[PDB]
DNA sequence: TTAGAGAATTGGAGAGTGTGTTTTTTTTTTTT
DNA sequence: CACACACTCTCCAATTCTCTAA
C-alpha cells in the first residue's frame, strides 16, 4: 500500500511525496495562466515524446522540503514522480493513449557543482555538472526481461532482471527436467544504453591543469543526444559500483569505480511564411548583390570584389558532367584579410568545412583508412573535400 | 610486549589532560575542544602531534613511532569512546535511524584521527627508506610526480535482506574483498529462506581516496642513479592538498601491498610497498608608497636582471609582457641573437621572476615537448596525460630558446597557441583539447654564425613568417667588442665566482615579492582607450606605415600591437584609461625594436 | 548440521502456523456485496503473508497444495479443533 | 469400507576431491 | 596460490507400500 512505504533508513513517505508533487503539478502557474507543466502534459498528448521536462529551481520555489527530497533521494523519489505523472496524465486527458510510461526529467539550469569538487558525500545524490563529450560510444544492448525454452518440451517463460542478475528458472514447469530452460537471447527484451566520456569545460579547469573526466551511463529514450565535441549541462545520480579484480572472480575491489546515471542533457553551446516573404520583398530591393556581398564579413574592410565572387560561390550555379561548384582563390601576404575570411565565411553555409593544407591539418583532405581505436576495426575516414560533398571548403595555406 | 589496554587508557590520560597555553595563555585544553568538535560534528579530521605526546611520555611516542597502524587504531578507539564526555547529511541520518532501533563501530565513527610526526625524527629523502622502517612512522620529502581523482573507498559495506529485513556490516580493509551474496541472520538460515544481500551506497561508509606517486628531488639523487619513487596512498582530508609538480613531506606509515590471488604466489615472500599518509605539509602600504614614487617605472626596469648592463628599453618591454594588455592581451616579444650573447641569461631571469612560468628548448627535447605528453605507468597500465611546457605556462609565460630550431609539430603547436590558445592532444587514440593561453617569449639564432644586418630577419633566422609576425617586438640582441663594456661584464663575472653574488651595483633592485604583489595589482586594472586617442593612435600607425613603407612587417597587426602595448603601459601606470605617453612609449619601443634589428 | 526445516504438523501447531491464522484478520477489513474481488485479494494477500512468514522457502501456491494435504494428520488436526472453539 | 501408523526404497543436499587461472632498434620502400 | 567448474561419494529424509483400527 502507498501509504505505508517509506524510504529506506529515511522517513520520507512514498504517498506524501507522489501527492506534494502532484500539488506541484497543479499549482506551478508562475515560471515568472494554466500550470506550466500541465500545458506541457497537453502538449505531450499531440507531440508524443515520452518524457517530461521540470525545472529544480521551480520545484525549489514551489517546495524547498520536495526539491531537497528530490536532490538527497533521486533513486526513489525520481519513480514516485513518474508514477505521479503517469497518474495525472490520465487524471486530465483520460482517453489518451501513449506508447510508454511518461519519465519525468528533473533539472537545475546551472551546474551544482563541478567534477572536481565530488566527493563520497555526494554518492547517489542528484547532481548536475558542466563538461564537454571527449567520446561517445556504441549503443549497448541491456537486456531487461529473460526469455527462457526449454530445450525438451518447448515451454517458454519470461522472468524479470533483478538487479542485472537472472533468476534462471532450474528446472522446467511443464516437464519437471532440471537444467533444461535455456536462455534465447533473441526473444529476452532490451532496452538502450550507451556510454558518454565526459571532460570539464577549459574555463572551469585550474590554472595549467589536465582535464578531469567523468563517465556518464544514458539509457533508453536519451541515449544518442550527445556528439563529441560538444558542450552540456547533464544532470544525473552521481553511482559508485564495484569493480571486480578479474573477469573470472567475483573479488571487488575497495575503491570503487563512480559514473553518472543520466537523467537529463541541456546542450549549452549548440545555439516559415514570414521568412518566405521577407526574402522574396529583399530580393527586389535595389542593389541586393551589394547589399549581400557588403553583409558578406562585416570586420574585412574595402574587398568588395572577393566578397561579390565569395557571395556567387555561396549561391552556386545550376545543378546540372556539368560541375556547377563555383572555385576561388584568395591570393597574398602571410597575416592579410585572406584567413580571416575563411575562417569566417565556413561556417556561414550547412556542409561546410574549414582545414589547413598542412599536415596538422584535423581533417585532411584525403581520405584514409584507420583502425577505429574504441573498437580496433577498419574505418574509411573520408576527407574534408568528400564530407563537404555539397557545401564550401575552405583551404587554408592552400 | 604490550598491554594495549593500558596504552589505551594512558591515551585517554593524555587526550583529556594535556594543555598547551595557546592563544597567548589561555591554558587551552586543544584536544578536549577539538574532542567537543569532533562530537559536534564541526570538525572531522584529529591531527594529534607526537610532540606533544613526547612532553609527557617519550616512551609512548617510541611505541607508536615504532608500532604506527596499532597505535592509530587504539588511538582512535580511545576518541571515540571519549566523544560522548564531550558531546554536550545522509549518514548522520542513518546512524540516527541506527541508534532509534539499537533504542559495527566503524560506521558509526565518523572522524579521523592522523599523526603529525615528532621534530626529533628527520625527514629523510624516498631512497633511505629501508625495509627495516616497515610499520613504522616515517617523515619523507620528495616531488609529487603524479595525483589520481578523488574516488571513494569502502570502508564498512552495508547491506540490506530481501526476505527478513535486516541490516549486515562488513567492515573492509584489505585493497579487495568479497562482497557478500545470501544472508547469514538465523532467521534466514534456520528458516532456509533463501534471502539475498544488497548493498546500500547510501547506508555505507564511503571515505575520499587518493593515489600519488612521490619522487626524489633530483639535486639529492646519488650520482649515477635514477631518482627513486614511492606510492603514497592518502584518505580523508588528507586528499586534495597536493599536486603534480608540488614539493611536499609527508609523515606517513611504511607499509607493503598485500596482493591476492594468483600475484601472492609470483612474488612470495617480496612485496611492493606505499606511504599510509597521515600528514602532507607542503614545501603593504609603505610599499605603495615606495610604489608610488614616479621613477617605480626605471626602478622595476633597473630591478630587472642588474647583471645585464644595457637593455634598458628591452627591460621595459619585458615588463610590459609581464603586465599584459588590455583581454588576445598576451604580449608576445621575441628577442634574437648569436649564441652567449647574454640572450639565454635575460630569458633565465624572466622565467624566475615571473609566478607562473616554463624555461625550455624549441630542439628536440627527450623529455615532454611544448605540448603535452601521454605517460603510461604500467605497473597500473594507466595511461595519463602530464606536462607540457605551454601547458605547465597556462596563464603566465613560456620562455623557449633556439626558437629557430624546433620541429615543425613544435611550429604548428605554436602556431595553435597564437591563434587560439589551446592544444590538441591524444591519450588513446581518442583526443582532447588542453588549454594553454601562455605568452611567448621566444630566443632565436641566425642560422650560420653572427648575425649580418644586411639580410633580412627572415631569411638570416630562417623562420616563416607566419609565425615570426605574431610577436609584437622583435628585437636583435647584437654582440660586439667594446674595450669598457668588456672589462665591467668581466668584472661582473669574477666577482659571481669569486663571491658567488652579484657584486652591489650603487642600487637596490626591489624585492621579486614585492614587483609580483605589483604587477598583480596593476594587472588588475582594466583600462580602457577614449576617441581622442584612438585618433591619436590613428595618426601615429600611418606616420609609423609610411616610414616602414619607405623602409615591410606593418600591418593591422601593428596597430592592435601598440594599441596592446598602450593599454599595458596604462596598466603600468594602475590607471583605468590611456594616456598619450602610453602611445608615444609603445610607437617608440616598436621603433626602437625595429632600429635595434636595422 | 543438516538444521533442515520441513513443514510437518509440529511446523503448523507452532506459534506461526494455525494460532497465528486465528488472529490475523484482527487488523483486517471488508467492504462486502458488490466488492468481493477486491475483499478477495486483501484476503488472500493477508493469507500469503501468513504462509511467507511461516515457511518462507515456497511459493504460496505450492504452500496450499502441501497444506491442504498436510491437514489430514492427527496432530494439527487436535490442534485444528483446540483453535476452532478455544482450549 | 476408509483412513492413520510403522517399515522400505530412492532423490538429492552437502562434503570432499581434482583441476584450472606503449618503446626501441633495424629494415625497407617511398615520399619529399 | 586461493577462488571457481566439474565429478564422485556419503547419509539424511521425503514419499510410497503394507498392516491395522475406526
Ligand atoms: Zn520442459
Ligand atoms: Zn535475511
Amino acid at each position: 500500500l502507498g501509504q505505508k512505504l517509506v524510504i529506506w533508513g529515511t522517513d520520507v513517505n512514498v504517498a506524501a511525496c507522489k501527492e506534494n508533487f502532484q500539488r506541484f503539478l497543479q499549482r506551478f502557474i508562475d515560471p515568472l495562466t494554466e500550470p506550466l507543466y500541465m500545458q506541457r502534459l497537453g502538449e505531450i498528448n499531440v507531440i508524443g515524446e515520452p518524457f517530461l521536462n521540470v525545472n529544480c529551481e521551480h520545484i525549489k520555489s514551489f517546495d524547498k522540503n520536495l526539491y531537497r527530497q528530490l536532490i538527497s533521494y533521486p533513486q526513489e523519489v525520481i519513480p514516485t514522480f513518474d508514477m505521479a505523472v503517469n497518474e495525472i496524465f490520465f487524471d486530465r486527458y483520460p482517453d489518451s493513449i501513449l506508447e510508454h510510461q511518461i519519465q519525468v526529467r528533473p533539472f537545475n539550469a546551472l551546474k551544482t557543482k563541478n567534477m572536481r569538487n565530488l566527493n563520497p558525500e555526494d554518492i547517489d545524490q542528484l547532481i548536475t555538472i558542466s563538461g564537454m563529450v571527449i567520446r561517445t560510444s556504441q549503443l549497448i544492448p541491456e537486456m531487461q526481461e529473460a526469455f527462457f525454452q526449454c530445450q525438451v518440451c518447448a515451454h517458454t517463460t519470461r522472468v524479470e532482471m533483478d538487479r542485472g542478475r537472472i533468476a534462471e528458472p532450474s528446472v522446467c514447469g511443464r516437464c519437471h527436467t532440471t537444467h533444461s530452460m535455456a536462455l534465447i537471447h533473441n526473444r529476452s527484451l532490451f532496452s538502450d544504453k550507451q556510454m558518454i566520456k565526459l571532460q570539464e569545460s577549459p574555463e572551469d579547469m585550474p590554472a595549467g591543469q589536465t582535464p578531469h573526466t567523468v563517465i556518464l551511463f544514458a539509457h533508453n529514450d536519451l541515449v544518442d543526444k550527445v556528439q563529441p565535441g560538444d558542450r552540456v549541462n547533464v544532470t544525473g545520480i552521481y553511482r559508485a559500483v564495484p569493480i571486480r579484480v578479474n573477469p573470472r572472480v567475483s573479488n571487488v575491489k575497495s575503491v570503487y569505480k563512480t559514473h553518472i546515471d543520466v537523467i537529463h542533457y541541456r546542450k549549452t553551446d549548440a545555439k516559415s511564411e514570414k521568412r518566405v516573404e521577407l526574402l522574396k520583398e529583399l530580393s527586389r530591393k535595389p542593389d541586393i548583390y551589394e547589399r549581400l556581398a557588403s553583409a558578406l564579413a562585416p570586420s574585412i574592410y574595402e574587398h568588395e570584389d572577393i566578397k561579390k565572387g565569395i557571395l556567387l560561390q555561396l549561391f552556386g550555379g545550376t545543378r546540372k558532367k556539368f560541375r556547377a561548384e563555383i572555385n576561388i582563390l584568395l591570393c597574398g601576404d602571410p597575416g592579410t584579410s585572406k584567413s580571416q575570411l575563411l575562417q569566417y565565411v565556413y561556417n556561414l553555409v550547412p556542409r561546410g568545412q574549414y582545414t589547413s593544407g598542412k599536415g596538422s591539418s584535423a581533417v585532411g583532405l584525403t581520405a584514409y583508412v584507420m583502425k577505429d581505436p574504441e573498437t580496433r576495426q577498419l574505418v574509411l575516414q573520408t576527407g574534408a573535400l568528400v564530407l563537404s560533398d555539397n557545401g564550401i571548403c575552405c583551404i587554408d595555406e592552400f | 610486549l604490550k598491554d594495549y589496554a593500558l596504552e589505551k587508557e594512558k591515551v585517554k590520560k593524555f587526550l583529556q589532560e594535556f594543555y598547551q597555553d595557546d592563544e597567548l595563555g589561555k591554558k587551552q585544553f586543544k584536544y578536549g575542544n577539538q574532542l567537543v568538535r569532533l562530537a559536534h560534528r564541526e570538525q572531522v579530521a584529529l591531527y594529534v602531534d607526537l610532540d606533544d605526546v613526547a612532553e609527557d611520555d617519550p616512551e609512548l611516542v617510541d611505541s607508536i613511532c615504532e608500532n604506527a597502524r596499532r597505535y592509530a587504531k587504539l588511538f582512535a578507539d580511545a576518541v571515540q569512546e571519549l566523544l560522548p564526555q564531550y558531546k554536550e547529511d545522509v549518514l548522520d541520518v542513518y546512524i540516527e535511524h541506527r541508534l532509534m532501533m539499537e533504542q559495527p563501530a566503524e560506521l558509526m565513527r565518523r572522524f579521523e584521527l592522523y599523526f603529525q610526526g615528532p621534530s626529533s625524527n628527520k625527514p629523510r629523502v624516498i631512497r633511505e627508506v629501508r625495509a627495516d622502517s616497515v610499520g613504522k612512522l616515517v617523515t619523507v620529502r620528495g616531488i609529487v610526480t603524479r595525483v589520481s581523482e578523488v574516488k571513494p573507498k569502502m570502508v564498512v559495506a552495508t547491506y540490506t535482506c530481501d526476505q527478513c529485513g535486516a541490516e549486515t556490516y562488513q567492515p573492509i580493509q584489505s585493497p579487495t574483498f568479497m562482497p557478500l551474496i545470501m544472508c547469514p541472520s538465523q532467521e534466514c538460515q534456520t528458516n532456509r529462506s533463501g534471502g539475498r544481500l544488497y548493498l546500500q551506497t547510501r547506508g555505507s561508509r564511503f571515505i575520499k581516496f587518493q593515489e600519488m606517486k612521490m619522487q626524489e628531488h633530483s639535486d639529492q639523487v646519488p650520482v649515477g642513479n635514477i631518482p627513486r619513487s614511492i606510492t603514497v596512498l592518502v584518505e580523508g582530508e588528507n586528499t586534495r592538498i597536493a599536486q603534480p609538480g608540488d614539493h611536499v613531506s609527508v609523515t606517513g606509515i611504511f607499509l607493503p601491498i598485500l596482493r591476492t590471488g594468483f600475484r601472492q604466489v609470483v612474488q612470495g615472500l617480496l612485496s611492493e610497498t606505499y606511504l599510509e599518509a597521515h600528514r602532507i605539509v607542503k614545501m603593504t602600504r609603505e610599499e605603495l608608497r615606495q610604489i608610488a614614487e614616479e621613477d617605480f617605472y626605471e626602478k622595476l626596469a633597473a630591478s630587472i636582471a642588474p647583471e645585464i648592463y644595457g637593455h634598458e628599453d628591452v627591460k621595459k618591454a619585458l615588463l610590459l609582457l609581464l603586465v599584459g594588455g588590455v583581454d588576445r592581451g598576451n604580449i608576445n616579444i621575441c628577442l634574437m641573437g648569436d649564441p652567449g650573447v647574454a640572450k639565454s641569461q635575460l630569458l633565465s631571469y624572466i622565467d624566475r621572476l615571473a609566478p607562473r612560468s616554463q624555461y625550455t628548448t624549441g630542439r628536440g627535447s627527450s623529455g615532454v615537448g611544448l605540448t603535452a605528453a601521454v605517460l603510461r605507468d604500467s605497473v597500473s597500465g594507466e595511461l595519463t596525460l602530464e606536462g607540457g611546457a605551454l601547458v605547465l605556462a597556462d596563464q603566465g609565460v613560456c620562455c623557449i630558446d633556439e626558437f629557430d630550431k624546433m620541429a615543425e609539430a613544435d611550429r604548428t603547436a605554436i602556431h595553435e597557441v597564437m591563434e587560439q590558445q589551446t592544444i590538441s592532444i591524444a591519450k588513446a587514440g581518442i583526443l582532447t583539447t588542453l588549454n594553454a593561453r601562455c605568452s611567448i617569449l621566444a630566443a632565436a639564432n641566425p642560422a650560420y654564425g653572427r648575425y649580418n644586418p644586411r639580410r633580412s630577419l627572415e631569411q638570416n633566422i630562417q623562420l616563416p613568417a607566419a609565425l615570426l609576425s605574431r610577436f609584437d617586438l622583435l628585437w636583435l640582441i647584437q654582440d660586439r667588442p667594446d674595450r669598457d663594456n668588456d672589462l665591467r661584464l668581466a668584472q661582473h663575472i669574477t666577482y659571481v665566482h669569486q663571491h658567488s653574488r652579484q657584486p652591489p651595483s650603487q642600487f637596490e633592485p626591489l624585492d621579486m615579492k614585492l614587483m609580483r604583489r605589483y604587477i598583480a595589482m596593476c594587472r588588475e586594472k582594466q583600462p580602457m582607450v577614449p576617441e581622442s586617442l584612438a585618433d591619436y593612435i590613428t595618426a601615429a600607425y600611418v606616420e609609423m606605415r609610411r616610414e616602414a613603407w619607405a623602409s615591410t612587417y606593418t600591418s593591422a597587426r601593428t596597430l592592435l600591437a601598440i594599441l596592446r602595448l598602450s593599454t599595458a603601459l596604462a596598466r603600468l601606470r594602475m590607471v583605468d584609461v590611456v594616456e598619450k605617453e602610453d602611445v608615444n612609449e609603445a610607437i617608440r619601443l616598436m621603433e626602437m625594436s625595429k632600429d635595434s634589428l636595422l | 548440521k543438516r538444521n533442515i526445516p520441513k513443514l510437518d504438523a509440529q511446523r503448523l501447531i507452532s506459534e506461526r502456523g494455525l494460532p497465528a491464522l486465528r488472529h490475523v484478520f484482527d487488523k483486517a477489513k471488508f467492504k462486502g456485496k458488490g466488492h468481493e474481488a477486491e475483499d478477495l485479494k486483501m484476503l488472500i494477500r493477508h493469507m500469503e503473508h501468513w504462509a511467507h512468514r511461516l515457511f518462507p522457502k515456497l511459493q504460496f501456491e505450492d504452500f496450499i497444495d502441501r497444506v491442504e494435504y498436510l491437514g489430514s494428520k492427527k496432530e494439527v488436526q487436535t490442534c485444528l479443533k483446540r483453535i476452532r472453539l478455544d482450549l
